[PDB]
């Protein structure tokens, strides 16, 4: 049997003496592994981006959870946050001033853009990868998410779920003001509410092979679009994808909300009580919960 | 990370050094859109 690889990537940094992060990672990784099922020839590759202290914390957590109940093959890989930061920076520098907390351009923010240049960072042998937050709880076999790659329409490079709060309604205020009739920042099903980065299907091949996507990474394109949209953010990759998602929705396969059911309600209590429901509504059988903004996940 | 700017104008982080005005979403008032 020719072995078939599946690749996941999670950020796991500054985890030493950070108990809330470790407990989050524990909830994510146990549900993931408890519920995952893979055929005998298949291998689940778990990529962690970590400085050396967090690598050790991750190893201690992983040993307690591996091998997985289901008995499938699993490989753990660590990538140095510092090595990735230096590889990312040339590509990512120019977008940092628009999407980082706050300004200007710091190395410490570069890693929050890893997904945007993932196709240039991972070895070419990896054709696809799913990048996942650690404040998640899995309610299904992660293997099922991979089939959504098959639903990418021509030109689509990334699979991503919508943002479930009106944060982008707020961020795009001036563009909305100047364009009363825009769908930019509006709720679904017909509005463009932007994206959440907690669950992302990164088709590295399609990213590498897309002329449009490559252009959008260029400093002058980043700058032209940020100017056009009067866009400032501090959520990194999420903000960049949201923005180029306004201009070029063909790039994105929108995942159903049940693949990244966000629980954060912070924006409800900060000016958006009326419209909040229209953003936050998600129905159907939930596959992944996302306890964003430190929101306890139900049990 | 930074706390989101509750204001509609200026940078994405609250207490943007380069901002002097704060325009609050409807129904809120104050230097940080409190009440
Ligand atoms: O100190 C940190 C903060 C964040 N993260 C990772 O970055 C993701 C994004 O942060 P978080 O989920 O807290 O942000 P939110 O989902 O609220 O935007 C987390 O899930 C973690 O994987 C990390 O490794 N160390
Ligand atoms: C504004 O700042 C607040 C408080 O620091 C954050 O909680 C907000 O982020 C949350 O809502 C938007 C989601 O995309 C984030 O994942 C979530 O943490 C931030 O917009
Ligand atoms: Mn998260």
């Amino acid at each position: 049997v020719v072995p078939v690889d599946y690749h996941l990537l999670m950020m796991f940094t500054k985890a030493e003496h950070n108990a809330p992060l470790q407990a989050k990672a524990r909830v994510a990784l146990s549900s993931l592994l408890r519920l995952a099922k893979f055929e005998a020839h298949e291998v689940l590759n778990l990529h962690f981006v970590s400085e050396e202290a967090s690598r050790e914390v991750a190893k201690a957590l992983l040993r307690e959870l591996l091998p997985p109940a289901a008995g499938f093959k699993c490989k753990v890989i660590f990538h140095d946050v510092a090595v990735l930061t230096d590889k990312l920076f040339p590509v990512v520098e120019a977008m940092q001033k628009y999407f980082s907390a706050g300004s200007g351009t710091y190395y410490s923010d570069s890693i929050f853009f890893l997904s945007v240049a993932m196709h240039q960072i991972m070895p070419k042998e990896i054709p696809r990868i799913i990048q996942l937050d650690l404040d998640l709880k899995y309610k299904t076999n992660i293997r099922e998410l991979f089939e959504e790659f098959d639903n990418f329409l021509p030109g689509a490079v990334i699979g991503i779920a919508r943002e479930m709060q009106p944060v982008y309604r707020h961020t795009f205020w001036q563009f909305r003001h100047e364009n009363p009739k825009t769908r930019v920042g509006d709720p679904p099903p017909e509005g463009l509410p932007g994206f959440n980065s907690g669950v992302m299907l990164l088709n590295l091949e399609a990213m590498r092979q897309s002329p449009l996507y490559s252009h959008l990474l260029e400093p002058s394109w980043v700058q032209q679009l940020a100017d056009k949209y009067h866009f400032r953010g501090h959520l990194g990759d999420q903000d960049f994808f949201t923005m180029i998602g306004m201009e070029h929705p063909e790039l994105f396969h929108v995942l159903d909300c049940t693949w990244n059911r966000q629980l954060c309600t912070w924006w409800r209590d900060h000016g958006y009580s009326d419209v909040f429901q229209a953003y936050f509504r998600c129905e159907g059988h939930v596959k992944i919960y996302h306890g964003n903004c430190n929101t306890p996940i139900p049990e | 990370q930074c706390e989101s700017n509750p204001c509609l104008n200026g940078g994405s982080c609250k207490d943007d050094i380069n901002s002097y005005e704060c325009w609050c979403p409807f129904g809120f008032e104050g230097k940080n859109c409190e009440l």
